[PDB]
């Protein structure tokens, strides 16, 4: 189960200049490529090491999409201002992603079209890629305009098919990064904070992809109620960190237990204290 | 590889 | 709008040794919108030429994204990350600590 995923964001800077506009894609949890307007190369550019023997026709054409979205959502970022009245002093985000969900054999599942005004929903296409789904009167008007020009199938087609074709292209030419499963490198940590308490926390270093759960039991049971939890976040190499603490009574160190889950793993880790 | 979506709002 | 307040962490991409060259990582995550401060300290000056990864987003818009410099940990300098935002009121400093 594989997916790709584009993400667009445009911001007006009135009184610095025009908008700035940063698109990012993503196959599962790397990033392959980038576009910043702000930027000097003016070039889609690489991001992975599997996408730069794609021809320089690729790179023309892909520079070319993302300069076009570009030079549009700068449009609509003038259209919304006149849809919901706002003053032309305003700094305002439109946020658009996109993309599609592939499954082990290869074939469609999910797509994805999607926008964003000031971090609120504006319009979204639905999960049947046949209606959109507005979120405002000024979006109602956007779904009307869409629904007469029949965009949804336009966007059916890319999505069923184009994105698809990227993806398992691209998951073949990345095959050992995207698909190979790194198992998290787990170790167990003591800290006493007193002579009665100390803290435990159970570690996870050097995974990917980003899905992990760790969990603490004391005796079988979870105890989610006094652990400590982080977000899984980037260690900057490709792969992902995260760990849970828990704070123990001097001598039930050993009843305590961690417990991880994740692809990389034959079957889940148990792990105590000694 | 990226849309081809010029669509107004 | 729907103005979002960054969650913060600092740490390093390597489990710290002292002595042994690392990155330091900050990573802001769950904000919005996108414009953000982020300043890594060694010992309250900040840090020169700190790069960030690309402006990417989740699933409810928010953004995120990675600061991060070469860094070689000691067992007595400091490490720190200034982030500064529209709905922070004044600025957010958080301490590195090697089990955090």
């Amino acid at each position: 189960s594989h997916s790709m995923r584009y993400f667009s964001t445009s911001v007006s800077r009135p009184g610095r200049g025009e908008p700035r506009f940063i698109a990012v894609g993503y196959v599962d949890d790397t990033q392959f490529v980038r576009f910043d307007s702000d930027a000097a190369s003016q070039r889609m550019e690489p991001r992975a090491p599997w996408i730069e023997q794609e021809g320089p026709e690729y790179w023309d054409e892909e520079t070319g999409k993302v300069k076009a979205h570009s030079q549009t959502d700068r449009e609509n970022l003038r259209i919304a201002l006149r849809y919901y009245n706002q003053s032309e002093a305003g700094s305002h985000t439109l946020q658009m992603m996109f993309g599609c969900d592939v499954g082990s054999d290869g074939r469609f599942l999910r797509g994805y079209h999607q926008y964003a005004y000031d971090g609120k929903d504006y319009i979204a296409l639905k999960e049947d890629l046949r209606s959109w789904t507005a979120a405002d009167m000024a979006a109602q008007i956007t779904k009307r305009k869409w629904e007469a020009a029949h965009v949804a199938e336009q966007q059916r087609a890319y999505l069923e098919g184009t994105c698809v074709d990227g993806l398992r292209r691209y998951l073949e030419n990345g095959k050992e990064t995207l698909q190979r499963t790194d198992p998290p490198k787990t170790h167990m940590t003591h800290h006493p904070i007193s002579d009665h308490e100390a803290t435990l926390r159970c570690w996870a270093l050097g995974f990917y992809p980003a899905e992990i759960t760790l969990t603490w039991q004391r005796d079988g049971e979870d105890q989610t109620q006094d652990t400590e939890l982080v977000e899984t976040r980037p260690a900057g190499d490709g792969t992902f960190q995260k760990w849970a603490a828990v704070v123990v009574p001097s001598g039930e160190e050993q009843r305590y237990t961690c417990h991880v889950q994740h692809e990389g793993l034959p079957k889940p880790l148990t792990l105590r204290w000694e | 590889q990226y849309i081809k979506w010029p669509w107004y709002i | 709008m729907i103005q979002r307040t960054p969650k913060i962490q600092v740490y390093s991409r390597h489990p710290a040794e002292n002595g042994k060259s690392n990155f330091l990582n900050c990573y802001v995550s769950g904000f919005h919108p996108s414009d953000i401060e982020v300043d890594l300290l060694k010992n309250g000056e900040r840090i020169e030429k700190v790069e960030h990864s690309d402006l990417s987003f989740s699933k409810d818009w928010s953004f995120y994204l990675l600061y991060y410099t070469e860094f070689t940990p000691t067992e007595k300098d400091e490490y720190a990350c200034r982030v500064n935002h529209v709905t922070l009121s004044q600025p957010k400093i958080v301490k590195w600590d090697r089990d955090m």
